[PDB]
């Protein structure tokens, strides 16, 4: 079969009366969760998955856009024009979301342990819905996601292309606290060791190195995320200071931000979060280093955030 | 910082030509070779030391080791004659720099060693409140050299204006270089030296203000 | 197939400013970094600038720092290089090359650059000086003398010896373009070491643009 682009329907576990935002929107845009979506599995079959070429990423992106624009109302927007708007302080709390396929179609799910994101997959299964996914609009670090069951996995449509970003799913979940931020230094060091293991297994044993990113807008240079509806910006220089072969990160809150929704800058009003680290976005610096190879944090593209969740799923048509 | 490579490489047809490239930054940085033919834009030949971009002639090999990257050309031919450049970056990796350029040329006549003559400032010029040392190089083949000026035993680069090797009437090559100075500078130092590197040999000529 | 063309080159009197463009085609322009390189007439290549695919970073040579500003535009697949204060030495061919990647990577494909010429267009007569023989200037049974034409514009000058009566052993060199913006030339002849104090040697120079002719007798030094 060939996958087809259709309009999936999101299935949430949300509640209407509750004040929270994602619940309010998901109430009228999504549906309740099926108690169980029959996981019809197939053994002696394989199919070609390309996480970097999946319409589900696009649709999810448009849904999150519709949520932000419909729910979280920025004070002011500058996108080649001007607009004045109210700024109600909202309750922002990502909840698990499913994406189910209508009748006549199904969702092929790659259940192979290690999968480099692209190429055919064995042990394929068929489902009507998707696992619990939380639309986390984070950068640099992926939060409240789904970590890889076994070991670590790194993915990129092309490792030898330094512009193309690199997605990472960890062996374990790392606790990060914010309110400034804190994080166990040791567990972080360990996860770094594992990443060095995979990377070294990727680039002919060349010595691996970590270092913070250079230049870019305050959104990209710093770990930007949301907390109760307020935009947090954190300095992750303490997490990238060593080279291989507890930590407290300072943060600010300036409402002048560059909308990920569109190439423009929107602002909010002054004000009036503990999570997991389930993935990492990185970029490689090619350069000319004979042995050293430096990887720095980056992001800014949310389709990369969704692809970290929708890499094994893909639509399909049937009778 | 600096990438130093020979100025000229004479080759009788068929022999295996070899060009070098020395720089302290080559210890931790790759070397990238380049070729430019007469009146044509330069072209990549070898990147990241050994690696080659097929399909270019396999006779181009790259041996990067230590602080020296060697571009080897198996079986040089009349077509291969050209100006090659090794380029890299500085210790930081932020800036790019080229070598001095190496002139690969087929031997059409015997190799001529350059004769050098350094003329110090004249009396009339000084009385005009100007000084210039004139280094003149003649009767060398192939036609490509390097010129390094020195005040006392220290290299000087400000005020040096050099030509490109031209052709004499006798089918050999001749070049010139000029070091522009003020009379004070000419009266302060003990002696200035013009240095000329032509393949295999470096000749140096010295002058002093005390001498005539 | 890759294609890079450059534009903006021409003749400009010093002190002016300029903008050079470089259109590209045949590769993912949006995913590559670009280098500007420079090469004076018959001289070695000299790196000028680099800029990233996203443009967040960009670096210039210490030579042109503070005057050159590199730009780009992916929506048009165009590279830019602005030169505020034009110096004489900025005269050179300006090549526009692509990068292996998009962040500080080697120069892969080159597009035939564009010639930039900087000239004051201001006539000036030469100043001849004498280059007399000395001990070292004597190569055994023969010695060498000459004259030095200095600070003239615009080339070329002719130079003979004894009104063209001397033609054996005489040889003239090419001119340089000094930083001052003018040209300096040097002429020389080799003669027997004996005739230094017996025969006279006069260096004849003709700078027709200024309508000047300079005769300069080369005398040995008092020592
Ligand atoms: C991950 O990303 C990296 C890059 O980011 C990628 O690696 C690159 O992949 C692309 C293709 O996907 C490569 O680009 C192609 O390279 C082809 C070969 O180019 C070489 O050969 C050319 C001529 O060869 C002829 O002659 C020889 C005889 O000796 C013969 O063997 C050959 O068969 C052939 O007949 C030569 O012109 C070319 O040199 C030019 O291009 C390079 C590019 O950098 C440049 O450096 C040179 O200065 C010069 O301009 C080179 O030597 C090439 O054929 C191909 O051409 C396209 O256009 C023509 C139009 O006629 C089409 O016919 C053709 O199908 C292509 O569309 C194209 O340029 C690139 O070289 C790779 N770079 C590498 C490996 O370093 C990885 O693949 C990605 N990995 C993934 C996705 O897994
Ligand atoms: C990833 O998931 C995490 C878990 O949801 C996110 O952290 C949570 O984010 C919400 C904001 O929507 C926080 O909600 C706040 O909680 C505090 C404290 O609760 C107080 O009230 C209860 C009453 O039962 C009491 O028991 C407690 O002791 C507290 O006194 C409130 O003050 C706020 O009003 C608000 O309700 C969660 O607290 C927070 N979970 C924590 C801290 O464990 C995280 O933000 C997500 N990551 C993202 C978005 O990047
Ligand atoms: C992801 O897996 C696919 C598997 O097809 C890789 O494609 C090829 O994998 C084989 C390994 O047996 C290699 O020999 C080939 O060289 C691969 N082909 C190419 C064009 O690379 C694919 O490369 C993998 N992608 C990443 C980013 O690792
Ligand atoms: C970050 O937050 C987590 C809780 O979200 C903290 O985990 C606690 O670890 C201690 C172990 O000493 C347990 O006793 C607590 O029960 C844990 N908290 C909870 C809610 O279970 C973690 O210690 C915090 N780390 C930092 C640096 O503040
Ligand atoms: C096909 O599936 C069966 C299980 O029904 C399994 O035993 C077999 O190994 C698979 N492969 C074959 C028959 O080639
Ligand atoms: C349909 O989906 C594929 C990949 O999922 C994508 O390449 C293509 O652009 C999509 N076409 C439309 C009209 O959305
Ligand atoms: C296929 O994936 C499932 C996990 O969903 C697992 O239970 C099953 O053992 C796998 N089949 C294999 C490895 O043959
Ligand atoms: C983080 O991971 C643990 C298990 O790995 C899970 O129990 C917990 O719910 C996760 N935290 C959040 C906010 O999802
Ligand atoms: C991930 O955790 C498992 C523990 O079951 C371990 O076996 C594996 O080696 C870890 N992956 C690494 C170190 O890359
Ligand atoms: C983060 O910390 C480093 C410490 O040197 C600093 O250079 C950098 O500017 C900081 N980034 C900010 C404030 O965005």
């Amino acid at each position: 079969w060939k996958e087809a682009n259709t309009t999936l329907f999101c299935a949430s576990d949300a509640k209407a009366y509750d004040t929270e935002a994602h619940n309010v929107w998901a109430t009228h845009a999504c549906v309740p969760t099926d108690p169980n979506p029959q996981e019809v599995v197939l053994e002696n079959v394989t199919e070609n998955f390309n996480m970097w070429k999946n319409h589900m990423v696009e649709q999810m992106h448009e849904d999150i856009i519709s949520l932000w624009d419909q729910s979280l109302k920025p004070c002011v927007k500058l996108t080649g024009g001007v607009i004045t708007q109210a700024c109600p302080k909202i309750s922002f709390e990502p909840i698990p979301i499913h994406y189910c396929a209508p009748a006549g179609f199904a969702i092929l799910k790659c259940n192979d342990k290690k999968f480099n994101g692209t190429g055919p997959c064995t042990n394929v299964s068929t489902v009507q819905c998707t696992h619990g996914i939380r639309p986390v609009v984070s950068t640099q670090l992926l939060l409240n996601g789904s970590l890889a069951e076994e070991e670590v996995v790194i993915r990129s449509e092309n490792f030898t292309n330094n512009v193309k970003n690199i997605i990472v799913q960890l062996n374990e979940s790392v606790q990060i606290n914010c309110t400034h931020c804190n994080i166990s230094r040791e567990k972080w060091q360990n996860t770094l060791k594992q990443i060095v293991k995979k990377l070294r297994e990727q680039f002919k044993n060349k010595t691996i190195a970590f270092a913070p990113s250079s230049g870019g807008d305050p959104e990209i240079v710093m770990h930007s995320f949301n907390c109760n509806g307020e935009f947090f910006y954190c300095n992750t220089t303490k997490l990238f200071t060593s080279t291989w072969n507890v930590i407290t990160l300072p943060c600010r809150i300036r409402q002048i931000i560059n909308m990920w929704q569109e190439v423009g800058k929107a602002m909010y009003a002054p004000p009036i979060c503990s999570s997991n680290i389930t993935g990492l976005l990185l970029t490689r610096d090619g350069g000319v280093d004979t042995t050293k190879e430096t990887f720095r944090p980056g992001g800014g593209n949310m389709k990369d955030n969704w692809r970290s969740e929708l890499y094994k799923y893909k639509v399909v048509r049937i009778e | 910082y600096e990438l130093t490579q020979p100025p000229s490489v004479s080759v009788s047809p068929g022999q295996t030509a070899r060009i070098t490239c020395s720089g302290d930054t080559l210890s931790t940085k790759w070397s990238y070779w380049c070729q430019q033919k007469s009146g044509q834009a330069p072209v990549l030949v070898i990147y990241e030391g050994n690696k080659r971009f097929s399909g270019t002639p396999a006779k181009f090999s790259g041996f990067h080791s230590g602080t020296m990257a060697t571009l080897t050309i198996s079986g040089a031919q009349v077509d291969d004659e050209a100006d090659y450049y090794c380029f890299s970056t500085d210790s930081s990796g932020q800036t790019w720099v080229f070598g001095g350029g190496t002139k690969l040329t087929v031997l059409r006549q015997p190799k001529a060693a350059p004769s050098v003559t350094l003329f110090p400032p004249s009396s009339e010029e000084l009385q005009a409140n100007k000084a210039t040392l004139v280094c003149l190089i003649s009767d060398f083949y192939p036609g490509a050299v390097t010129v390094a000026w020195k005040a006392d035993s220290s290299p000087v680069k400000a005020g040096v204006e050099t030509t490109t090797p031209s052709k004499q009437s006798n089918n050999k090559y001749a070049a010139s270089s000029y070091l522009s100075l003020t009379p004070e500078q000419w009266k302060s130092h003990r002696s200035y030296s013009c240095q000329v590197t032509h393949e295999g040999s470096t000749v140096e000529k010295t002058v002093a203000p005390t001498e005539c | 197939q890759v294609q890079l063309v450059e534009s903006g080159g021409g003749l400009f009197q010093p002190g002016r400013s300029l903008r050079l463009s470089c259109v590209a085609s045949g590769f993912s322009f949006n995913e590559k970094a670009m280098h500007w390189v420079r090469q004076a007439p018959g001289k070695g290549l000299e790196w000028v600038a680099i800029i990233w695919y996203n443009s967040i970073h960009k670096n210039y040579a210490d030579s042109v720092k503070g005057r050159f500003t590199i730009s780009r535009d992916n929506s048009k697949n165009t590279l830019y290089l602005q030169m505020n204060s034009l110096r004489a030495d900025d005269t050179a061919v300006y090549y526009c090359a692509n990068a292996g990647g998009g962040k500080y990577d080697y120069l892969d494909v080159w597009g035939r650059g564009t010639t930039v010429t900087v000239s004051s267009a201001s006539t000036k007569g030469p100043s001849v000086f004498p280059l007399a023989p000395s001990s070292k200037s004597t190569s055994g049974g023969t010695a060498a003398l000459g004259c030095l034409v200095k600070d003239y514009f615009p080339e070329p000058v002719t130079v003979s010896w004894n009104s063209g009566a001397l033609t054996s052993g005489v040889h003239t060199f090419p001119a340089v373009l000094q930083s001052s913006g003018l040209y300096s030339l040097s002429s020389v002849v080799t003669v027997p070491s004996s005739s230094l104090g017996t025969q006279t040697y006069i260096c004849n120079v003709n700078h027709k643009p200024s309508n000047t002719k300079v005769d300069k007798k080369v005398e040995p030094k008092s020592c």
